[PDB]
């Protein structure tokens, strides 16, 4: 259920994990439906929003009905931290077979990744 | 105030095209989905697939809906479309629009009244209207017969919507390509015919209004 | 496709008393935590309303009366305590994946005393007898339960041909029914017989309902 991202700034990622997706194959994300995603972290701060932009075919999109808060979700330096989060894909939502989606997270940035084999359908 | 309209009833003859509307109010338009249903008078109901407004893209059928439907919008207007071409027996039913929820969680939430389609090659005839009077207790029942008429619906009323209680109006009967159907009013005996009873009838289709007061024998 | 199957397709239910609805889906309808079947109610002549939403949500305006349960395969609609407007068919419908589904429906009855129909007879109309034809129409009013015979007498003899009749759906005040009876015949043989009888025979009396009149 693993699969591959790019980690942005300082590999503070170690792992990410997306039901029914395996490593860097086609991950379908169903318009309509929920996306669930648990990533791991090794943050080097003491301290959270979240920043979500996905380029469809690069039509470049920050994502609506984005619950900000990591602390909704699950901190200080040299530990790790497990979070489990869901965003819930409108029914309306482009299809695509090329899209582009990048996370990232008190005095800079957390953590970073881009994946970019999601497939959005149905 | 979230509102789906659909255009009136229709009469279509066999091999016939029809553009059923559904005008959209009260929510943004392009961020739900439009969804059509069929339902049969024997049977139940039927998903038929749906348009995307925000994509424009091209439609989702079912596979007993692909080559002679098409669903299309106007946008601007708040308008979804359902065109049916090649008009065969089988597709005499009610269409239904219905948003989908903004995400698949929240249901079919809101629907259109329904538009009736009857197929057919029977000419359009109004309605003869009879009084139904007691031949010559303290309630007193009377009627209107309703007779002769092609398509469906009419509308039967009585004092104008006035008197809502103690009325029965029954399903229509279809015979030889002419329906009939007949309402009861019952009313207390001292107010009848004291007070004035009238039925009002209104069969659209072909553009006929007719009051008929009930006397006595 | 996902088949969705009621249980039981049909319901009678006396007020105040539960109703139980099954609908078995053909495979799961559960995707990422959630269940996709919605349930509705349709009355006569009217839309599809939404009660239920994701097998368990109670949608707003709703009373919770209604209660919708289940996962999977298995859904439950339970309406408790059952009242008079809730005389209607009700459909489960799975929103997992293409095509979407309806159910067959479980079509509702409210169980209500028994009552005997008013029975009333009308002649034909002579704005009617004008055009040649003579219509002779029995109503039989609000009665419980639906089942009922009409028998139609000329002349104090029985009559078969062109009656036609026609029941209401369960009202939804009084869970009453009511039937319609229309022999319809040419004014020349109206006018050939002088008695005209409707009798309804329903379970609350051996004895028939007689209504009459004479032409003149």
């Amino acid at each position: 259920d693993q699969v591959d991202v790019k980690d942005c700034a300082n590999h503070e990622i170690k792992k990410v994990l997306v039901p029914g997706c395996h490593g860097s194959e086609p991950c379908i994300i169903h318009r309509g439906k929920p996306f669930q995603l648990e990533a791991l972290f090794e943050a080097n701060q003491n301290s959270a929003k979240i920043e979500i932009k996905a380029s469809i075919d690069g039509l470049e999109v920050d994502v609506p009905g984005i619950d900000p808060n990591a602390c909704h979700y699950m901190l200080v330096k040299g530990q790790q931290y497990d979070i489990k989060y869901t965003w819930n894909v409108p029914k309306i939502a482009p299809k695509s077979e090329n899209v582009v989606v990048t996370v990232k997270v008190d005095n800079g940035v957390l953590a970073c990744a881009i994946a970019t084999h999601a497939k959005i359908r149905d | 105030q979230i509102q789906l309209v659909q255009s009136g009833p229709e009469l279509k003859k066999p091999g016939e095209t029809i553009k059923i509307s559904c005008k959209a109010s009260g929510y943004t338009f392009t961020n739900y989905g439009m969804n059509w249903v069929k339902q049969t008078p024997g049977k139940g109901l039927k998903w038929m697939g749906w348009i995307n407004p925000y994509t424009g893209e091209e439609p989702s059928y079912a596979d007993d809906f692909k080559g002679r439907f098409a669903f299309s919008l106007e946008t601007s207007a708040n308008t979804a479309y359902l065109q049916i071409n090649n008009l065969n027996n089988e597709d005499m039913a009610t269409y239904f629009c219905a948003r989908g929820g903004f995400t698949d969680y929240y249901g079919m939430d809101y629907w259109g009244q329904g538009t009736s389609v009857t197929v057919s090659s029977a000419k359009t005839t109004p309605p003869s209207v009879y009084p139904l009077a007691p031949g010559s207790n303290s309630m007193v029942t009377l009627g209107c017969l309703v007779k002769g008429y092609f398509p469906e619906p009419v509308t039967v009323t009585w004092n104008s919507g006035s008197a809502s209680s103690g009325v029965h109006t029954f399903p229509a009967v279809l015979q030889s390509d002419l329906y009939t159907l007949s309402s009861s009013v019952t009313v207390p005996s001292s107010t009848w015919p004291s007070e004035t009873v009238t039925c009002n009838v209104a069969h659209p289709a072909s553009s006929t209004k007719v009051d008929k007061k009930i006397v006595p024998r | 496709d996902i088949v969705l199957t009621q249980s039981p397709a049909s319901l009678a239910v006396s007020l105040g008393q539960r109703a139980t609805i099954s609908c078995k889906a053909s495979q799961s309808v559960d995707y990422g935590g959630n269940s996709y079947v919605n349930w509705y109610q349709q009355k006569p002549g009217q839309p599809p309303k939404l009660l239920i939403y994701a097998a368990s949500n109670l949608k707003s305006g709703i009373p919770a009366r209604f209660s919708g349960s289940g996962s999977g395969t298995d859904f439950t609609l339970n309406i408790h305590p059952v009242e008079e407007e809730d005389a209607a068919t009700y459909y489960c419908q799975q929103s997992n994946e293409d095509p979407w589904t309806f159910g067959g429906g479980t079509k509702l009855e409210i169980k209500r005393a028994d009552a005997a129909p008013t029975v009333s007879i009308f002649p034909p109309s002579s704005e009617q007898l004008t055009s040649g034809g003579a219509s002779v129409v029995c109503f039989l009013n609000n009665f419980y339960p639906k089942d009922i015979n009409v028998a139609w007498k000329i002349d104090g003899s029985e009559r078969q041909n062109g009656v036609l009749n026609s029941w209401t759906d369960q009202d939804s005040k009084d869970s009453t029914y009511s039937m319609s009876s229309t022999l319809t015949l040419t004014k020349d043989e109206y006018e050939r017989h002088n008695s005209y009888t409707c009798e309804a025979t329903h379970k609350t009396s051996t004895s028939p309902i007689v209504k009459s009149f004479n032409r003149n």
